[PDB]
RNA sequence: UUGAACAGAGAGCAUUUCCGGCAGCAGAGAUUUCAGCUGUU
């Protein structure tokens, strides 16, 4: 459990599953007790029933728009570049896919606390 | 993850791992990036409108013999009025410039006569009556303040029409133009400087010294705000504000670059020289497509629309191309199709303004119109299929209110963009530097490195190796040699020379016992 | 197969065409 | 000639009615939208400098404090807004977090309170009213642990004993104490550690591993029979309750504070360190630890570990709290005060918002986890937004000037000077280790993980 | 705990509302928090309207009025707390139930055993949003004038316990 | 926004419409742009309930045009794809999210039931509960409401223990109203005589009880009296003894009606309801005696019970023993009463004992018509 | 702590059961529609 926590893509807090009880419902009666006369009475009857010249010097401005060296995770630089193709914005991307890109790893309720997990 | 015809477009392009995470977060990428293009291609159900077309049904019908009234008497009464004309004959000729939404429209006699109107509505913002020369002008981020470049100074006004600004250092420019994502007014003219001003804060962030005389034309280039400035060398010179030298020289022309125009895409030049050539270049990949050589008469202006038709303007006529941007032989423009060849690429359109003479061109954004300046006014003419039809709200809103005008412009002031990331590539920024090295290094790696630059001196391989085989006259030895200054000594020359006397003993050993 | 009668008048109203409506103004002319 | 052109109907655009709100036409065609790299990154930098402007972590203090210093922090697991500190006079008091006051205070022992639970008893005659009292357990130098009972507003369902209910008397003093999750028995520390029962006076059983004095324990929170306990004689020792017996020693370079386990994972805890340092462990290999966090510059009195288990917070003798990511061998945050004095309590709240700090000069204090987050419930479109930004920031966060402005913070002056004075003597350090290296020809090259063990008992 | 119901005695009738998200208790007084109690578009994520059962007239208004002033649970309440509220267990995880008065929650808790009844600020702040708002919340579902609703029972109360006499 | 995320969830369906032969691209385009329109309409502000219900128009026709096109080019009634289904999904997805936002609009839940109904076999009896579950939240006081609850469980699903404690819990909220004691008095009468004739078919197949007998019924009528006149009066609260006879009057009239659905139900033992309701108004209500409070209602009932003494029984088959009983039984009820009393008392039954035999049968056809003729020349 | 009986919820999981083909009969609803039955595939 703690291995699929790790990989999984998106935790939902509470990721116990909470107790859940019978909903209220008019189709049956929940006290399982007559609570009215008339549903006392009722059940007791019931019930008893060159051309290009190209400037090749070095943009210095530009440097600081560049990364110094490949990042951490990434191994090399297809891989980092790779991680940056598509954009996440909303002029760029479907709102579906926008609302699933921005979509964050750990999620929590607001006003919660928050328990260990249990052993399933 | 279905593959869909339209994803093209939406692709974007890039420049065996053991390690398990890493293994995982790039299929996770790499799904992601396909589920994207395939959801933004599937977008394309959602378009409200369609762009415009003109077909002929018989052999006989040419879209070129085409006139404006029967244009008119055919197509819906709104298109009919928006192609407007404004006689104007006293201050002219009028430079012409739409609003980016294309709402508003900005005439520029020569005689000082400046107007900024609200064309469709047909409300007067600002009129001016300078009584001076006055080449150009242009909107800024709205259609609130306007640049106007007269006799000698250039000089910025508001949407009623008082002055606000006379830029001093900007001084006898021509050309005009606004990058709208980095709120830059560029300006170019007599004197073969490049200046761009930063219209939010008020510095000038760029002179550059084109170093070519005046320049004949410019443009921008929209795709990566890239300016293309025409010199009467006959050279397009490209630049960017960071750098003082221009990134590219392209030769296109022998005589004087009349007229530079850069599609939407940033994919294709056309340029107008004053020897009657009309080139058609890739700009990514910087060659030329076509080379239309010998017009009747040298084309005073280029325009290119955002469907991709290509507008020539020679003196009195205008000309239209459609598809003469692509890449095959089939596309070049031309004229005449001889006997009916259809691998001739017959203009589009044409209409004469007989009399007059055509100052500049400009494509109405977002409708089927180009509008033409010339001596005694302006014309629209209706052309269906220039403009595009399905535009997105977010970026430029023809039927924008006050309020949304007012929140678009603080968005964009906060999303400005520095002037530094101009660059030829748009994609630069984020990537890792040329420099730098490809493959990420520990501290194991690097420790081994350091490890093995100490140790290059022990085992001396600073200097080139000896090499027998090689003669004298190219070894590498004897070319350090003779580039290392003649009066210093040092150690690592002194094991040069050792090393290539060694060599130069072992050859004439060699040669010796061959002889 | 031509379409039905129904498929057309459902045509009609899923693709909001006028191009009745446009015959029926060509044709009213000094009906009364 | 078939003669077509744009028209647009001016009814898909304007709304008829004044109080529609006006249609919105999307092309995602990239030709009418340039410069993706350029606009996200300035999008991430200026989300970069909000979250600079917004980072106002300290939300406040708890009532009018202790008069000595806080010593003793326990959170309640299973409410959101409770708290009991302890403080070196012998007082401890339960606070509402919510409208920062305290419930009661008591005086409670004589010594220092050494040790402070939050618990929920389980007798064999009765069953305590857990919704209207909480209880909680103490531990002090003067040889005695004390349960006691506070009355509780939360609920309403009706219209009792406010103080001692059980003095458990030992023979020496007691150092730490801590509660199982699920049962009624209780673990305290000192010169022994003892499992104890709510319902006997005297200890059911003595878990000490050999002759030494034990100073912290914590409870594993999953497998809730597994102990954890730190000795002076810089040793971590586990324990297992179904076995009854002390499991295995580790023995390293310094004495242990506090120890805390994953809430997420049963098998993971952090040891706060007089290395300056805290150290990521898995229990079933200790030979190694799997992270090291670095950034203090004193001794880490305290650690708790975020609910999430995606954070830990440190509070240390410079002065300082400091929050780390799992992942990250070093500080995400600081937090610091001109006010706040050596920080020996900080625990991490049951939300995951906040974090409870107590500190020498006598206040308890609290703190966002996320300095620049705040406390009310978002729209749909500043949830998106925010959320947006936070992307946007994750992906460029390798940028050098988004990475400068990420990466600020003020500072104290004592703690800068001590950090370049700490990064002298390791370059030193790495110097004379480097001549070393030089001298002998095959030297071993120990891992970071590995630098801190000096031993195990039970070898691998 | 957190709330998951909140009862609303209106003059016209009962409301039950139930509550999506939860506002944070340890931040409570904070002033992000205390001012989305006053912005509609924030106390709208909070909160929403599941049931409303209207009193028959003015009598059984005040009858209602007089119950819930002594505390007591009226057959209208009982019913429709029988119809909202899900049938929990006693013994653990009871129905936690936002109430505005604080005796009002042993009478409840007397009718059904499994409800919680809450009574803190934090509820405190809900119920105090509810009247704020009002007539937004209850989506139209109002079917007279809530204000001139209000007046007249606030005459028949006063006129009730004075004992007022025409004679 | 909003309009977006809905319409780049229609864009499946238009992808297999395009798949198959069904619609062209065009078509589809023109299909999506009303939707952009039906769907700005939806989530901008200053919608109507009339957006909701021109959507859900819309979508219906183009369910039918899909139809038709599905049976003229593949030939098929339907294909095995998303596209039958997910115009009646989303209609069902507008119904939802037009009474979460009206939920005052009882016409727009009236048409939620109706087509989720109808669509049968794709629904769910699980769904339909859940709209009765928010809509008896959302409005307890509507009556109509929760006989139809009952309703569409005891034709549908055969229910009885559901139907018996909707009614319950729907009277439980709404005493005042006597058109729900009505309609449980009317299901549990049902409920009998259904149990009654599924014994007779077990009784035919092959080769008492208070259940059989109603007096289920008749207890719900007896709490109906006390709680419907309780009511009344708090509504309507010597002027204390005209309300009071207001009520009784009033209450009659409910009885009165209740005795006519009695009559109505040939197969139970109308003379056992007949007997029990006269017993209870023999019974003194409202602390004054029925008789003297009101002798119109009480030579009512008299001539009523005197008249039904015979009239379940029919005119051609009527007994002369019976009719002379009943007309003793007259006799005595005019002594009883006062002189003007008796003689209205006569006219009714004489004009009842006319209507009933002196019409259908003649003096020259029936002997005993010519001794009915006496009687009521005496009369 | 477990078992049994009872009352449930719609709120989870599984299905290697059946039905969303056709023909025919018959009923009901508002000429069509609806589920059902009998065959067949």
């Amino acid at each position: 459990i703690v291995q699929q926590n790790r990989r999984a893509d998106h935790l939902i807090f509470p990721l116990n599953k909470p107790t859940e009880h019978n909903h209220a419902s008019a189709f049956t009666r929940t006290q399982d007790v007559p609570q009215t006369e008339l549903q006392e009475k009722v059940d007791q009857v019931l019930q008893e029933s060159q051309n290009v010249i190209i400037n090749e010097k070095v943009n210095k401005k530009n440097l600081k728009y560049q990364s110094s060296a490949v990042p951490f995770p990434f191994e090399n630089r297809e891989q980092y570049e790779r991680s940056l193709r598509m954009p996440i914005g909303q002029e760029w991307t479907s709102r579906a896919s926008h609302q699933e890109l921005i979509k964050p790893r750990i999620m929590t309720k607001p006003g919660q606390v928050i328990d260990p997990l249990k052993a399933p | 993850i279905k593959e869909r015809e339209n994803q093209n477009k939406f692709e974007r392009s890039t420049y065996q791992t053991k390690d398990k995470k890493l293994r995982a977060g790039l299929k996770k990428i790499d799904e992601q990036y396909k589920k994207a293009v395939s959801s933004a291609a599937a977008t394309d159900y959602l378009l409200p409108e369609s762009n415009g077309y003109l077909e002929p049904e018989n052999e006989l019908e040419k879209t070129f013999k085409v006139q404006q009234s029967e244009i008119k008497s055919s197509v819906d009464v709104s298109t009919a009025n928006k192609a407007l004309d404004l006689s104007l004959k006293e201050f002219g000729p009028y430079h012409i410039k739409y609003a980016k939404n294309g709402t508003h429209l900005l005439i520029t006699g020569r005689k000082g006569h400046v107007a900024s109107m609200d064309w469709r509505k047909g409300q007067l913002r600002a009129e001016l009556f300078l009584n001076e020369t006055c080449h150009s002008a242009t909107y800024l981020q709205n259609e609130q303040y306007f640049a106007v470049a007269q006799k000698k100074y250039t000089f910025i006004y508001d949407h009623e029409g008082t002055e606000l600004h006379r830029l001093k250092q900007h001084i006898e420019a021509r050309h005009l133009d606004f990058l709208p994502y980095h709120y830059l007014l560029v300006t170019a003219g007599e004197t073969g400087w490049l200046k761009y001003h930063d219209v939010s804060t008020g510095q000038l962030v760029s002179e550059l010294r084109t170093k070519a005389g005046p320049t004949m034309a410019m443009a921008q280039n929209p795709w990566n705000a890239v300016m293309h400035l025409g010199h009467s060398n006959g050279t397009v010179s490209l630049w960017s504000p960071s750098m003082p030298e221009p990134l590219v020289k392209l030769l296109s022309a022998r005589g004087p670059v009349n007229s530079i125009a850069i599609d939407r895409s940033g994919y294709y030049m056309a340029t107008t020289g004053a020897d009657r050539s009309m080139k058609i270049w890739d700009i990514r990949n910087f060659k030329q497509l076509h080379s239309v050589e010998s017009l009747p008469t040298p084309g005073t202006n280029v325009s290119i629309s955002d469907t991709g038709l290509l507008a020539l303007s020679r003196g009195p006529h205008v000309t239209l191309w459609k598809d003469a941007l692509k890449l095959s032989g089939d596309s070049k423009p031309c004229f005449g199709s001889m006997g009916g060849n259809p691998h001739r690429n017959t203009p589009y359109m044409s209409h004469l303004f007989a009399g007059n003479k055509v100052e500049n061109l400009g494509f109405v954004p977002f409708e089927d119109l180009l509008g033409v300046g010339h001596q005694t006014g302006i014309t629209n003419l209706i052309v269906p299929g220039a403009g595009e039809a399905n535009y997105d709200a977010l970026e430029l809103n023809p039927f924008e209110t006050k309020k949304q005008r007012q929140e678009q412009e603080v968005r964009t002031l906060l999303n400005k963009l520095p002037a530094d990331t101009i660059t030829l590539d748009p994609n630069s920024i984020g990537s890792v530097d040329k420099r730098s090295s490809t493959i990420r290094l520990n501290a194991k790696d690097l420790a081994q490195t350091t490890m093995d630059a100490n140790n290059k001196a022990k085992t001396n391989s600073d200097i080139p190796d000896v090499k027998p085989d090689v003669k004298g006259k190219n070894s590498g030895l004897r070319s350090f040699l003779r580039k290392k200054t003649q009066n210093v000594i040092d150690e690592r020359k002194l094991r040069v020379q050792k090393q290539l006397d060694k060599e130069k003993n072992i050859r004439k050993r060699n040669h010796q016992i061959k002889q | 197969p031509p379409p039905d009668e129904e498929e057309q008048l459902l045509a009609k109203f899923v693709f909001g065409d006028t191009t009745d409506l446009q015959e029926n103004l060509a044709k009213f002319n000094a009906d009364f | 000639m078939k003669i077509k052109t744009i028209k647009r109907s001016a009814d898909d655009y304007v709304p008829v009615k004044s109080t529609q709100e006006s249609q919105m036409p999307r092309n995602l065609n990239p030709e009418l939208h340039p410069f993706e790299r350029a606009r996200e990154y300035t999008k991430a930098l200026n989300a970069t400098k909000l979250e600079r402007m917004f980072a106002k972590p300290f939300v406040g203090q708890l009532g009018y404090g202790h008069r000595d210093g806080v010593y003793a922090i326990a959170k309640n697991y299973g409410s959101l807004n409770k708290l009991a500190t302890g403080s070196a006079d012998g007082v401890i008091k339960y606070w509402n977090m919510s409208t920062r006051e305290e419930f009661v205070s008591f005086k409670a022992h004589y010594g220092l309170v050494t040790g402070l639970c939050v618990t929920q008893p389980r007798f064999h005659d009765k069953k305590p009213d857990l919704k209207s009292q909480n209880f909680m357990l103490s531990c002090s130098d003067d040889k005695t642990v004390k349960l006691w009972s506070i009355n509780v507003d939360d609920y309403s369902n009706k219209n009792n004993e406010e103080g001692l209910i059980r003095t458990f008397d030992g023979e020496s003093a007691f150092q730490g104490i801590d509660s199982h999750r699920e049962n009624s028995t209780f673990a305290t520390g000192g010169a022994k550690i003892h499992l104890w029962d709510v319902n006997r006076l005297k200890p059911v059983s003595d878990l000490s591993w050999g002759a030494d004095n034990i100073t912290s324990l914590k409870f594993n929170q999953n497998e809730t029979d597994i102990l954890a306990s730190t000795g002076s004689d810089n040793s971590i020792v586990l324990y297992d309750l179904r076995t009854n017996s002390p499991t295995q020693k580790i023995v390293q370079t310094m004495r242990t504070n506090a120890i805390c386990w994953n809430p997420m994972e049963a098998f993971n805890f952090v040891t706060a360190n007089e290395d300056h340092n805290a150290y990521y462990y898995d229990m079933r290999n200790l030979s190694r630890s799997l992270n090291v966090f670095k950034d203090h510059v004193s001794a880490v009195m305290d650690v708790d570990f975020s609910p999430t288990g995606d954070e830990i917070v440190t509070g240390s003798y410079d002065k300082s709290i400091r929050i780390y990511k799992t992942n990250h061998g070093h500080s995400r945050e600081i937090y610091h005060t001109k006010r706040m004095q050596h920080v020996f309590q900080v625990k991490y709240s049951m939300d995951s918002k906040y974090i409870i700090s107590g500190s020498d000069d006598g206040n308890v204090r609290l703190w966002r986890s996320k300095a620049w987050e705040r406390s009310n419930v978002k729209t749909t479109r500043e949830k998106n937004k925010l959320e947006y930004d936070e992307k946007l920031k994750e992906r460029f966060r390798h940028m050098p000037e988004i990475k400068r402005i990420s990466r600020h913070r003020h500072v104290p002056q004592v703690i800068k000077k001590a950090q370049e004075i700490k990064n002298i003597e390791l370059s030193s350090i790495k110097r004379r280790e480097a001549n070393e290296r030089r001298t002998r020809k095959d030297m071993p090259y120990i891992s970071e993980r590995k630098k801190q063990i000096v031993g195990t008992v039970h070898k691998y | 705990a957190p709330i998951e119901y909140l009862l609303f005695e209106e003059p016209t009738g009962y409301a039950v509302f139930k509550v999506k998200l939860q506002q944070d208790d340890i931040g409570s007084r904070l002033k992000e928090v205390q001012e989305q109690i006053n912005d509609f578009g924030a106390f709208t994520k909070l909160i929403e309207l599941v049931s409303f059962a209207p009193f028959k007239g003015a009598a059984e208004a005040l009858e209602n009025a007089n119950d819930i002033s002594e505390g007591l649970v009226s057959e209208s309440l009982k019913a429709i707390l029988d119809l909202n509220l899900p049938k929990a267990s006693s013994k653990k995880k009871n129905i936690t139930l936002a109430i505005s008065d604080k005796n009002l929650g042993p009478s409840i808790k007397e009718e059904f055993p499994y409800v919680d009844c809450i009574s803190n600020e934090l509820a405190q702040d809900l119920i105090r949003g509810v009247r704020l708002h009002g007539e937004k919340l209850f989506k139209g579902l109002q079917s007279g004038d809530l204000e001139r609703a209000q007046l007249g029972l606030g005459h028949a109360y006063s006129r009730a316990k004075v004992k007022f006499s025409v004679q | 926004s909003k309009t977006r995320y809905y319409l780049e969830q229609c864009i499946p369906e238009m992808d297999d419409l395009v798949e198959k032969g069904l619609f062209t691209k065009n078509e589809v385009s023109l299909i999506m742009k009303k939707r952009t329109d039906f769907e700005h309409r939806l989530n901008s502000r200053g919608s109507s309930i009339n957006d909701y219900i021109k959507y859900i128009n819309y979508e219906s026709n183009v369910n039918k045009l899909r139809a038709k096109r599905c049976k003229r080019i593949l030939q098929v009634k339907k294909t095995n794809s998303l596209s039958d289904w997910s115009i009646q999904q989303r209609i069902g997805f507008i119904y939802q999210r037009g009474t979460n936002k009206f939920p005052q609009d009882l016409k727009f839940w009236a048409m939620y039931l109706n087509y989720m109904k109808a669509r049968g076999n794709q629904t769910s009896y699980k769904k339909i509960h859940n709209i009765y579950n928010q809509l008896l939240k959302l409005h307890p006081t509507n009556v109509d409401i929760w006989i139809s609850c009952a309703k569409y469980e005891y034709e549908v699903h055969a229910n009885f223990k559901s139907c018996r404690n909707i009614f319950q819990n729907g009277l439980r909220f709404n005493p005042d109203v006597p058109k729900l004691w009505y309609e449980y008095v009317k299901f549990e009468l049902n409920f009998i005589t259904k149990l009654i004739n599924r014994r007779k078919v077990m009784g035919l197949i092959n080769e008492t009880n208070p259940a059989l007998r109603g007096d289920i019924a008749l207890t719900i009528f007896d709490v109906c009296m006390k709680t419907l006149g309780k009511h009344y009066i708090n509504k309507h609260k010597k002027m204390n003894i005209e309300l009071n006879k207001e009520t009784l009057n009033y209450l009659f009239s409910e009885s009165l009606r209740y005795i006519k659905l009695f009559d109505e139900f040939l197969d139970l033992e109308r003379d056992y309801l007949i007997n029990h309701v006269l017993q209870f108004w023999k019974n003194d209500m409202y602390d004054l005696s029925l008789r003297k409070d009101l002798p119109e209602l009480y030579l009512k009932t008299v001539m009523i019970d005197i008249t039904l003494n015979i009239r379940y029984m029919p005119v051609e088959k009527l007994d002369i023993d019976q009719l002379q009983l009943s007309v003793k039984k007259y006799f005595a009820y005019i002594s009883k009463l006062d002189s003007a009393s008796v003689k209205s008392l006569k006219n009714e039954y004489r004009s009842y004992l006319q209507d009933n035999y002196l019409k259908k049968m003649n003096a020259e056809d029936d002997p005993r018509y010519k001794i009915l003729d006496l009687i009521i020349s005496k009369l």
